[PDB]
RNA sequence: CACGGGUGACGGGGAAUCAGGGUUCGAUUCCGGAGAGGGAGCCUGAGAAACGGCUACCACAUCCAAGGAAGGCAGCAGGCGCGCAAAUUACCCACUCCCGACCCGGGGAGGUAGUGACGAAAAAUAACAAUACAGGACUCUUUCGAGGCCCUGUAAUUGGAAUGAGUCCACUUUAAAUCCUUUAACGAGGAUCCAUUGGAGGGCAAGUCUGGUGCCAGCAGCCGCGGUAAUUCCAGCUCCAA
C-alpha cells in the first residue's frame, strides 16, 4: 500500500475495490455481461440437436481439416459449432441427434489448430463417444 | 470436404491382440515393481539405462 | 461349554425386575438361541424361565464372547404388565391381528367420510 | 432432519507434486521394506506424523509454564510413549519434531508379526492377518494397520480358531484326507 | 456514499482452501425469518391474517343431466415438464419424542429397509517351499572355477498348505425382516474366482521398438507432431502413474 495512516480503511479498501475490475479473470466473472455471453450458462455441458456437419479448416502451419458439428442447444436455441475429438467418429453422428457438448477445457477459448469451437462433443445420442470408438456400446438401431 | 472420415483407422492392418499370463494386482503388484527397481540391479559405470529402453 | 456370566446388576422395585447384561462365552459354535440363554440364567438365579426375558446380543468378532442384555422378573403378573408387547410376542403369550397399517389408514378415511351409526358398517 | 452424525474426515494427502523422480524413489522403498498394499498407505501415515507436528509446533510457541502448554503437551508424549514410537526417557516435546515416518511403519502390527519371527516374510505376514489367523489379547484381528500399543505387543500370538494355532485344519487338508480316504476305500 | 439500482442475496452457527494474512462458498438436517399458485380480506381461538381453515378476484384445473359442485403435494411416496443435474406410489409406531379426556389411541414427525462410485473409513485379487538359473558379504582360486554355515531375485516347472468372495441350512439381529458379527456343509493353480483408467517428445514418471498412413486421417490444456525411414496419429509388444 501507499497511504499506511492507521484509520484509513476505507481508502484501502474502496481501492482495492475499485482496482479489482481491472483484473481481466475477476470482471469476466463478476459482471454480468460474460455469462449473459456464454452459450451454456454458467453450466458445464448441454444438450444440442445436430443440424449439419461441418468441416473447419486448421490455422496456420497445421493443414487439415477439422471435423466439427453445427449444434443448435435446447436450453437457449443457441447454435454452436461444437468438435467432434477422435479419428472416425464424425461417421457416427448422423444429423438431428441429441449430442451432449462439453467445453474443451480452456474456459471459453479456442484450442489449438481449431479457430473459434469452443466445444466438443461427449455423448451421441445417450451413447457416449468414447464407448462408440472403443466399440463397447453401439449405435442404437 | 468430410469424405475421409475414419481414413487411417479403417485402412490399418488389423492385428488381433496376443494372449498373455495376466499381471498380478496389489501389494503384490507392488512388491515384483519393488523388486525389480530396488534389490536386483547392480550399480555399474556409464550412463544407465530405462525400464522400457530398447535398443 | 457355555458359559453364561452377568455384568450390571440392578433391582428395580418400581419396575417389579432384576437387570444385567449377559455375557455368553461360546468358543467353538454359533451365537447360541435365547431359548438355551432363559433356561441357563433359570439355574443361575434359580427362578423359573418364564419370568426371564433377554435380548440385545451382539458377538465380538472373532466370536468367543457375546454381550446381551436380560431382565427377569417377579411372575407373569408383573412380566405382563411392565414389557413391550412384541417381546412378550415372542414366546407366544400375545398375539397382533393379521389387519396392516395400510388397510388401517384406508378404512379411518373412509369412516371419515360417513356420518353416524353407519360408520361402523363402512368396512365390510 | 434425520439423527445421524455426518461427522467424517480424509485420513491422506496427496501430494503436491505427482510425478517427482525422487519422491516415488522414497516412498517405494517405504512399500518394500514393510509390505505395503499402495502408495494411499505411506500418504496415510505422513498425514498422521504432519498432523503430531503441527501440534507440536502449535506447543513450542506457547511460552512455557503455561497451563494449555504443559497438559497439552504431557498428553501428547504419552500418547506417543504408550504406542512404542517415542523413547520413554526421551519423552520431551522438542523431541516429536525429530521423529519420521519409518518409526510409525515398525509399530504397525504387520511389521510386528513379522519382527516377532511368527511370520516368513513381511508379505507372507499380510496374508496371516487377513485370514484371521492371529489375535491380540483373545481378540481375533483382521487388519493390519492395526497400530499395536506397547502395553499390548507381548501378547500377540496365533488365533485359537486356526490350524497355524492349535485348531481344526483348513478346508484343503480335510479333502486331502477325504480323497486319501476315498482312495484307500 | 444518502437516495436509486443489480444480486446466480434468506441471515447466522458454519464449509472449501490455506505459512502468516486472506479468498470463495453457506438452498441443505441446528437457531431465527418468510411463504403455501398470485395478491387481498376475515372467522374461531390463549396464540393464525392459518391455507392438509374459510371468503372473494386473477391464473390453472376436475365431475355434470348445463341447474350446479369441487380444488391447492415449496408434507411423504410417485407422475409430467424442465433440464448437464437428483431415490421406493415399501414396512412400523418397536426407538426418539409430540398431542389428546390419555399407562391403552394416533403420528409419511421420526425409525427401518429398497435405488445410491455425492462423498468418507477399513480393505482381498495370493503366500510359502522345493528344482533349474541370475547375482551378492565369506573361504579358496592369478584368472578360469568351486563348497555352502547365510542370502535376494526371476520363470504356464512342480508341490500341497491357508483363506475369503460365493453357495447354503441354523441362531443372533429386528416391530417383522435385510445386512454385519457367530457357525456347520460345499467353495481356488492358466488359483479363467482373469483390475481397470490415462499415458510414454518437453513440462511430467515412462521406448528414438516394430507395422500402416503420408500436412491426409488425426494428436496436441501449452510448445508443437504428421509433407512415403513419425520417439507425438492408427495398432501390437513393452514400460510408466494412481
Ligand atoms: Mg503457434
Ligand atoms: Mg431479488
Ligand atoms: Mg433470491
Ligand atoms: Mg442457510
Ligand atoms: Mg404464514
Ligand atoms: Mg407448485
Ligand atoms: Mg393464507
Ligand atoms: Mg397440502
Ligand atoms: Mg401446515
Ligand atoms: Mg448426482
Ligand atoms: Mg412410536
Ligand atoms: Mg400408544
Ligand atoms: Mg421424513
Ligand atoms: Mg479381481
Ligand atoms: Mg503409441
Ligand atoms: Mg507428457
Ligand atoms: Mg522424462
Ligand atoms: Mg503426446
Amino acid at each position: 500500500g501507499k497511504c499506511r495512516g492507521l484509520r484509513t480503511a476505507r481508502k484501502l479498501r474502496s481501492h482495492r475495490r475499485d482496482q479489482k475490475w481491472h483484473d481481466k479473470q475477476y470482471k469476466k466473472a463478476h459482471l454480468g455481461t460474460a455469462l449473459k455471453a456464454n452459450p451454456f450458462g454458467g453450466a458445464s455441458h448441454a444438450k444440442g440437436i445436430v443440424l449439419e456437419k461441418v468441416g473447419v479448416e486448421a490455422k496456420q502451419p497445421n493443414s487439415a481439416i477439422r471435423k466439427c458439428v453445427r449444434v443448435q442447444l435446447i436450453k437457449n436455441g443457441k447454435k454452436i459449432t461444437a468438435f467432434v475429438p477422435n479419428d472416425g467418429c464424425l461417421n457416427f453422428i448422423e444429423e438431428n441427434d441429441e449430442v451432449l457438448v462439453a467445453g474443451f477445457g480452456r474456459k471459453g477459448h479456442a484450442v489449438g489448430d481449431i479457430p473459434g469451437v469452443r466445444f466438443k462433443v461427449v455423448k451421441v445420442a445417450n451413447v457416449s463417444l468414447l464407448a462408440l470408438y472403443k466399440g463397447k456400446k453401439e449405435r442404437p438401431r | 470436404s468430410l469424405a475421409r472420415v475414419g481414413k487411417v483407422r479403417g485402412q490399418t492392418l488389423k492385428v488381433a491382440k496376443q494372449e498373455k499370463k495376466k499381471k498380478r494386482t496389489g501389494r503384490a503388484k507392488r512388491r515384483m515393481q519393488y523388486n525389480r527397481r530396488f534389490v536386483n540391479v547392480v550399480p555399474t559405470f556409464g550412463k544407465k539405462k530405462g525400464p522400457n529402453a530398447n535398443s | 461349554t457355555v458359559t453364561i456370566r452377568t455384568r450390571k446388576f440392578m433391582t428395580n422395585r418400581l419396575l417389579q425386575r432384576k437387570q444385567m447384561v449377559i455375557d455368553v462365552l461360546h468358543p467353538g459354535k454359533a451365537t447360541v438361541p435365547k431359548t438355551e440363554i432363559r433356561e441357563k440364567l433359570a439355574k443361575m438365579y434359580k427362578t423359573t424361565p418364564d419370568v426371564i426375558f433377554v435380548f440385545g446380543f451382539r458377538t465380538h468378532f472373532g466370536g468367543g464372547k457375546t454381550t446381551g442384555f436380560g431382565m427377569i422378573y417377579d411372575s407373569l403378573d408383573y412380566a405382563k404388565k411392565n414389557e413391550p408387547k412384541h417381546r412378550l410376542a415372542r414366546h407366544g403369550l400375545y398375539e397382533k391381528k393379521k389387519t396392516s397399517r395400510k388397510q388401517r389408514k384406508e378404512r379411518k378415511n373412509r369412516m371419515k367420510k360417513v356420518r353416524g351409526t353407519a360408520k361402523a358398517n363402512v368396512g365390510a | 432432519p434425520v439423527a445421524r452424525s455426518w461427522v467424517c474426515r480424509k485420513t491422506y494427502v496427496t501430494p503436491r507434486r505427482p510425478f517427482e523422480k525422487s519422491r516415488l524413489d522414497q516412498e517405494l522403498k517405504l512399500i518394500g521394506e514393510y509390505g505395503l498394499r499402495n502408495k494411499r498407505e505411506v500418504w496415510r501415515v505422513k498425514f498422521t506424523l504432519a498432523k503430531i507436528r503441527k501440534a507440536a509446533r502449535e506447543l513450542l510457541t506457547l511460552d512455557e509454564k503455561d497451563p494449555r502448554r504443559l497438559f497439552e503437551g504431557n498428553a501428547l508424549l504419552r500418547r506417543l510413549v504408550r504406542i512404542g514410537v517415542l523413547d520413554e526417557g526421551k519423552m520431551k516435546l522438542d523431541y516429536i519434531l525429530g521423529l519420521k515416518i519409518e518409526d510409525f511403519l515398525e509399530r504397525r502390527l504387520q511389521t510386528q508379526v513379522f519382527k516377532l519371527g511368527l511370520a516368513k516374510s513381511i508379505h507372507h505376514a499380510r496374508v496371516l492377518i487377513r485370514q484371521r489367523h492371529i489375535r491380540v489379547r483373545k481378540q481375533v484381528v483382521n487388519i493390519p494397520s492395526f497400530i499395536v500399543r506397547l502395553d499390548s505387543q507381548k501378547h500377540i500370538d496365533f488365533s485359537l480358531r486356526s490350524p497355524y494355532g492349535g485348531g481344526r485344519p483348513g478346508r484343503v487338508k480335510r479333502k486331502n484326507a477325504k480323497k486319501g480316504q476315498g482312495g484307500a476305500g
